[PDB]
RNA sequence: GCAG
């Protein structure tokens, strides 16, 4: 165990032992980026790879030369709290050092005139946490994992789409990793065709000559001969018996004897062997059988120089004679069989117009670059920059590797550019795959698609700025200036910076991160995405992939996705997926050798796991490995089949194997729809984190590791005892076995306190752990957001009863009993940021004041002096919390106002109010104020208050850290200096500094002394350093935004309760609206008077099969029957005897679980701790396909002394009398969701209008007014609403003159209506006639 | 020629802008000479 | 990124 899992030990009901441990969840994030930063020196990774990839850096004359010796980040400038503060980029300074080589003028190599070597500084490269994530700007960012189809060359069809004959038209597809793309493809008529970058088609034998085979080199590649010999008459013809398989012959074959075949007969494979039996190479044949035969070779004359026949050219008898003629006996031909080995070659060598290697470049040129005229120097420069230079081809080593996988060659490794034997091997695959000899590529095979991450999109984005650099400094070093400058005088890092710049801040993978729950963060983190740069779009992408292949399994989740438009492409990784070195996702399974099912796990490839046969996890086996059953269930070649037990190869490694980790959340995952369980995990993480955090009475086991993995918690780095607890930092005092020598031995675990998530919620640390408590390495110190002792609870365990309530649960809703209100379940801290942003103004500069003009001093009641609200200020909707006016002119009163003026004499203010206010209907108190002043602008009172607690602060806690790290090296000084020498009668007398130099018999000992106080004067020394900094962090002026004078900040903190129009929800998809908050005494009650807490719909189970809600519902039952047993044994006060059999009855219960709790072991406080933790219902563990047996169920449910059918008769509790049929009433597990009514809720009477076109604004934010879209339109048009229509479209929205003169008649109290024309259509008017389309209204 | 397979201005303005060959050092002073 |  622990003594974190000794506190409360959930009852673990599944029975498969597991074997692998589930790993880190955030190992891709950190892994990629690891790769990304580290220094790496085989170069191959991440900078170091990138810099290789550019420098050296030669001159156009190579007369000098910038080449690259090393690269260092420097530390960052704030940490990260400091970043997510000010609003700044957590990053680390990228300094590279570089040499400027200066050659020689005249010298046999160019020797060196000089170097120069200095460090310049290129960038700031941005550093992801220590839990995934990066703070660009302040707000917490993941960059998601993308899918990309993998480079390679990719073999695809399409099946008879095309020309209405269903003729399948293959096509192969070079893909790079970075350059030109390369399709060769088949027409209806059978000609290989070729294009480049998906431009118009050339005939495929052109890029086959701008390489520079000739007409007879190419039918040399993708042909063979039958050789037709002039022996002494009657065309004798060479013979290779097995290119006459499966013909009819015009002729019968005569070869020195027996007729093998008449003439029109079929030839078998019989045929074949009895020509071979007689060894059959010669046939003499009509002479008609070169009618049609297209000869392989230059055939010229001798006598007369003629060229008779050249290649590709179809012969004839005629031909064949004057052929003849010249002494050509020898007669080379292409054996083209029907079927087997088509003409595709020879017949595009005919469509394509071309005759040599120069008039193909010409083509390829006229085809890339048109209406340009091609000389020769430019289009055979075009054509070795296509494919074939490095600076602007890279096939990469993916994509050299799946192109040699898929040619069949047994090389992994090679060059980035083609070649003319990749391109020719190419075409032989796609000709072979048109001769029905080879199988097309399943483009959504996860062996064709890659995992592209963090720190390989972080390269390609520096490695882009990286370019972008050196085609400057390439420019910069042709100059003649070269003698007096340095390496940093030609390295611009505003483009290498700006580069990584925009792709984390800008790109659609640079995603602000979830931050609801510790759930959402640690998938938002292991999101897969088909989106992206390089990747599909949304709404161009088709629906095979969105489909759910047969290798998503184990490696991709299938049923945690979205459910809108990009459904099937935001995916999710499995919980035990892994990336290959290559990025192609691979999976864990356990080898069989024998039938013993071995615990030796191999990480297998999609492509892989296609060989071998793979039993279940399901799979029965007894504990000698073997399987018990003889027929195994298993997966073979996505193809899922029964097997033998000595065919299976490999076996899964657990059972939640092949979902991801926000499925492996669900309880009885396995009685869910899909439909549902997509829904549920989705809807896991939108729930927002509770007051106080509750355990799931059932989960399912992955609780605890969720809430590790993800860094919401504290967990402690080095066991020991607690030294100190408090609501703010936990103080370890290590063992000292895990101390290192020289060292104060002691761990601060400062806690976070109130602070905002992305979200607005709240994520506040309480400390687990109690004062002088025995921690080990790795347990919970601290509860974070939605954790309860180390596990993750996201919602609170609710009595439910399934039933039909008076129509108060309605089409999902939810009746919520007032109990749950009473005793603030659902209720949820909210922390709002909002910013009064004094600027300078050109009429004069905003100020932050107090003294507002137009309102009552009862309104400035909470501000202070400075202007702004106190801190703890319960503030409502409409209150100031920063004062500030803006100077402004023109003022212009009317004659009215004029006279209004002139009468009472209270002259207009020359200050406009500007202030910051509560938003209406928010309700919170002011925790946080935060002032950020230019440097140059004075502070007011309030800034230097602010700067001086911050000041007091900062010294405090640096004070407070040496202190306790001070009195740690003089415990540890103590326990040496007792060790020989014992001075325990004067050892505590003396001043504990002296200690430090006290010389004792130096055996070893006065050597781990010598240490300990070189760490006591670092400490002294440190302690400063850190002051000093601070304190310069503090009270330096702030680099605000041009403009800005000063911001405050003011945080509110809402307690928002739960109330009718939130939306809760369970795990299994059962969303629902809260419908009513009903009193206690009209909520269900059963016999003992305990009231129901929600009563839900049962009519919402039967249809959307999510059963597994109903199982959780009846378990979560027996489990609280057991908790109310135990805690009915804690107020009779029995003994520990008594609790100990009853818990351990309890542990005990289950068919062949995995777990065995034997607490005898535990002492009497133990159990009796346990116990208190268990006396709110015992927590069970249900895991994903494993779970608890409905038999375990009622088992567990009759140990609790509760009804085994789960329903018990319940009583109405507004008239007393009993509902006539028993209810399922169970604790299930509500979740309280991210989209509360409070948020939802707008309503615009009149308001602010678009500039351009006078409409209402968009979104509540700007105060709104609902889009009166054009179905809503055709609605009022489909009933008669002539009225109602024209006046949402001139009075309530554009009519500038009508709406005006309709607000003015409602308060007049005259509802008519005075309808002009919209102005949107004036706007159309005058944006038709700017067409030069005169556009008229005829009166 | 190769008239009509473009509308970019660009390539239309290289492409008729090449067919001027340069001048050499001593073709522009009979130019200017000329002038 | 999400909600229906
Ligand atoms: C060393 C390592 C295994 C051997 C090889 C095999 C696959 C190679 C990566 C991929 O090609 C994608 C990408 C291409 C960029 O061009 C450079 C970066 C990336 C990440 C490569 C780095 C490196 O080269 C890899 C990891
Ligand atoms: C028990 C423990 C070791 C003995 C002593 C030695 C150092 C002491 C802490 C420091 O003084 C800093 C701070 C001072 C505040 O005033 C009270 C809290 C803090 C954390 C103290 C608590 C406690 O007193 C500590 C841990
Ligand atoms: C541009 C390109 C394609 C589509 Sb679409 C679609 C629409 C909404 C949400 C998701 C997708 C589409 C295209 C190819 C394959 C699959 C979907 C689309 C096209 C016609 C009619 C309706 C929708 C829309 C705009
Ligand atoms: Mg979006």
């Amino acid at each position: 165990y622990s003594y974190t899992e000794k506190k409360r030990i959930r009852k673990d009901f599944g029975k498969r032992p597991q074997v692998l441990d589930v790993p880190y969840l955030l190992s891709i994030q950190l892994d990629s980026f690891q790769k990304f930063i580290e220094q790496d020196p085989e170069g191959q990774y991440g900078l170091e790879a990138a810099f290789r990839s550019v420098f050296p850096i030669q001159s156009y004359s190579g007369n000098s030369e910038l080449q690259y010796v090393s690269y260092r980040l420097g530390e960052p400038v704030f940490d990260v709290q400091e970043c997510q503060i000010r609003g700044v980029t957590y990053s680390a300074p990228l300094r590279v050092k570089l040499r400027l080589v200066i050659y020689e003028r005249e010298a046999p190599e160019g020797t060196v005139k000089d170097i120069k070597e200095q460090e310049v500084y290129m960038g700031e490269i941005p550093l992801m946490t220590d839990n995934g994530t990066f703070v660009i700007n302040g707000t917490e960012r993941v960059i998601v994992s993308q899918l990309h189809r993998s480079p390679g060359v990719f073999f695809d069809s399409d099946k008879g789409k095309t020309h209405s004959s269903g003729k399948v038209l293959y096509n192969a597809r070079i893909i790079p990793y970075r350059g030109s793309w390369l399709d060769f493809e088949f027409d209806p008529k059978d000609n290989l065709f070729v294009r480049i970058d998906r431009r118009r088609k050339l005939p495929a034998t052109i890029i086959l000559r701008a390489l520079n085979y000739t007409t007879e080199q190419i039918l040399d590649l993708f042909f063979e001969k039958v050789i037709f010999e002039i022996r002494d008459n009657k065309l004798q013809m060479e013979l290779v018996p097995e290119r006459l398989r499966g013909e009819t012959a015009s002729f019968d074959i005569e070869a020195n004897g027996k007729v093998y075949v008449e003439k029109g007969r079929r030839i078998t494979a019989r045929h074949i062997r009895q020509l071979e039996k007689d060894d059959v190479k010669l046939i003499e044949v009509p002479v008609e059988y070169i009618a049609g035969k297209v000869v392989a070779k230059d055939y010229i004359d001798e006598s007369t120089g003629e060229l008779i026949c050249a290649a590709n050219m179809e012969l004839s008898l005629d031909l064949l004679a004057k052929l003849s003629q010249s002494g050509h006996k020898r007669i080379e031909t292409l054996f083209t069989n029907d079927l087997d080995h088509g003409p595709y070659i020879s017949e595009t060598l005919r469509v394509d117009p071309t005759n040599d290697r120069l008039s193909a470049l010409v083509e390829i040129y006229r085809m890339m670059r048109p209406g340009e005229p091609p000389t020769r120097e430019a289009a055979e420069s075009l054509f070795e920059n296509l494919f074939f230079s490095e600076d602007r081809y890279d096939l990469s080593a993916v994509g050299r590797m799946k192109f040699n996988r898929s040619l069949l060659r047994e090389e992994i490794e090679g060059s980035g550019i083609l070649s003319k034997d990749d391109i020719i091997d190419v075409m032989k695959k796609l000709i072979d795959i048109r001769n029905g000899k080879g199988e097309v590529d399943d483009i959504d095979h996860l062996g064709n698609r890659r995992i592209r991450s963090v720190g390989e999109m972080a390269e390609n984005q520096f490695r882009v700025g990286l370019v972008r650099v050196e085609r400057a400094v390439k420019e910069r070093l042709s100059l003649g200036d070269l003698d007096t400058l340095m390496p940093q005088d030609m390295i611009n890092a505003k483009p290498i910076s700006a580069a990584v710049k925009e792709f984390f801040g800008s790109s659609q993978l640079s995603q602000f991160m979830d931050q609801n729950n510790p759930l959402s963060e640690i998938t938002h983190k292991r999101r897969i995405s088909a989106l992206g740069p390089g990747g599909l779009t949304r709404e161009r992408a088709g629906f095979e992939v969105r489909d759910v292949h047969p290798t998503h399994y184990g490696r991709v989740c299938p049923i945690e996705t979205p459910e809108g438009p990009n459904i099937g492409l935001i995916n999710s990784l499995s919980v035990y997926a892994q990336t290959n070195e290559y990025g192609f996702l691979e999976t864990p399974y356990r080898k069989v050798t024998d039938g013993v099912v071995t615990d030796e796990i191999h990480y297998l490839s999609a492509i892989e796991e296609g060989n071998y046969v793979i039993a279940q996890a399901n799979s029965n086996l007894d504990e000698e490995g073997h399987f018990v059953e003889d027929l195994v269930t298993c997966r073979s070649k996505g193809e899922s089949s029964l097997f033998s037990r000595d065919q299976v190869d490999y076996m899964d490694v657990s059972t939640q194997q092949v979902v991801s980790v926000g499925a492996s959340l669900i309880p009885f995952l396995e009685h869910d729809d899909a439909n549902r369980a997509l829904m549920g995990a989705n809807m896991q993480r939108q729930a927002v984190p509770t007051l106080r955090a509750d355990k799931p009475l059932v989960g399912t086991g992955m609780e605890r590791a969720v809430a590790v993995d993800s860094g919401v918690t504290a967990v402690a780095k080095r066991g020991g005892v607690v030294q100190y607890v408090d609501a703010s930092r936990i103080v370890i005092k290590v063992n000292e076995d895990e101390m290192y020598p020289g060292e104060a031995g002691i761990d601060i675990y400062n806690l976070t306190k109130y602070t905002r998530s992305n979200q607005n919620t709240c994520i506040n640390q309480m400390p687990c752990v109690s004062l002088g408590e025995p921690v080990e390495r790795g347990d919970v110190l601290a509860d974070g957001p939605s954790t309860d002792l180390g596990e993750l609870a996201l919602g609170q365990n609710m009595r439910v009863a399934f039933m039909p309530w008076n129509g108060y649960n309605f089409e999902d809703s939810i009746l919520v009993s007032e109990r749950v209100v009473q005793e603030d379940r659902f209720t949820t801290i909210h922390i709002q940021e909002l910013a009064c942003v004094s600027r300078d103004t050109k009429l004069g500069p905003e100020e932050i004041t107090a003294d507002i003009p137009n309102v009552g001093e009862a309104a400035l009641s909470k501000l202070d002096e400075s202007g702004i609200v106190y801190i703890g200020a319960e503030v409502t909707g409409g209150d100031i919390l920063v004062g500030k006016v803006t100077p402004k002119g023109e003022t212009q009163l009317t004659p009215e106002e004029k006279l209004l003026r002139a009468i009472f004499g209270e002259k207009a203010s020359d200050v406009k109010d500007s202030s910051l206010r509560v938003p209406n209907g928010v309700s919170g108190t002011v925790i946080d104020v935060q002032v950020f002043t230019r440097d140059g602008v004075e502070k007011d009172k309030r800034a230097l208050e602010i700067e001086e607690m911050q000041l007091k602060q900062a010294k405090k806690d640096l004070s407070e850290e040496l202190q306790i790290l001070e009195a740690g090296l003089f415990s540890r000084i103590r326990a040496v200096l007792v060790a020989g020498g014992v001075e325990a009668e004067k050892l505590d007398k003396l001043p504990r500094d002296r200690w430090l130099e006290l010389g004792l018999t130096d055996e070893e000992k006065q050597n781990q002394l010598e240490q300990l106080a070189e760490q006591y004067d670092e400490l002294k020394h440190e302690f400063e350093k850190k002051l000093e900094a601070k304190r310069r962090k503090i009270t330096q002026g702030d680099d605000l935004a041009p403009g800005v004078l000063k911001i405050v900040k003011v945080y509110l903190a809402v307690k928002r309760r739960i109330q009718p129009g939130d939306k809760m929800a369970g795990r299994h998809g059962n969303k629902g609206v809260i419908s009513k908050i009903n009193p206690i005494e009209d909520m269900p009650y059963d016999e003992n008077g305990t009231p129901v807490d929600i009563v839900l719909n049962p009519l919402g189970v039967p249809s959307r099969m999510n059963i597994g809600q109903i199982l959780e519902t009846h378990l979560g039952m027996a489990a609280k029957g057991i908790g109310d047993k135990i805690n009915a044994m804690l107020k009779q006060q029995q003994e520990v005897a008594k609790l100990r059999e009853f818990i351990q009855r309890a542990y005990d219960l289950g068919a062949d679980v995995r777990q065995k709790v034997d607490l005898s072991t535990f002492s009497d406080e133990e159990v009796m701790r346990l116990a208190e933790n268990l006396r709110k219902g015992m927590p069970i563990a249900t895991p994903v396909f494993d779970g608890a047996k409905e038999a375990e169920i009622k088992e567990l449910l009759k140990l609790g002394d509760l009804p085994t059918s789960g329903q018990i008769r319940l009583y109405d509790g507004r008239t007393g009398e009993q509902f006539e049929r028993p209810v399922t009433v169970g604790y299930m597990y509500m979740l309280k969701l991210n989209h509360l009514v409070d948020d939802k809720m707008h309503a615009r009477s009149t308001g602010s209008y678009s500039l351009v076109t006078q409409q209402p604004l968009g979104g509540k934010a700007q105060f709104g007014g609902q889009r009166f879209g054009e179905m809503e339109v055709w609605a009022l048009e489909a009933y008669g609403a002539a009225y109602t229509l024209q006046e949402m479209l001139t009075v309530k929205s554009d009519d500038v003159n009508g709406r005006t003169k309709m607000y003015k008649n409602i308060v007049d109290g005259n509802h008519q209506m005075e309808p002009g024309m919209p102005e949107s259509f004036n706007v159309l008017l005058k944006e038709i006639r700017s067409l030069g389309i005169n556009i008229e209204l005829e009166d | 020629s190769e008239i009509g397979r473009t509308t970019d201005p660009v390539r239309m303005y290289m492409r008729e802008m090449g067919t001027v060959e340069l001048l050499t050092r001593e073709g522009e002073i009979d130019i200017a000479k000329r002038i």
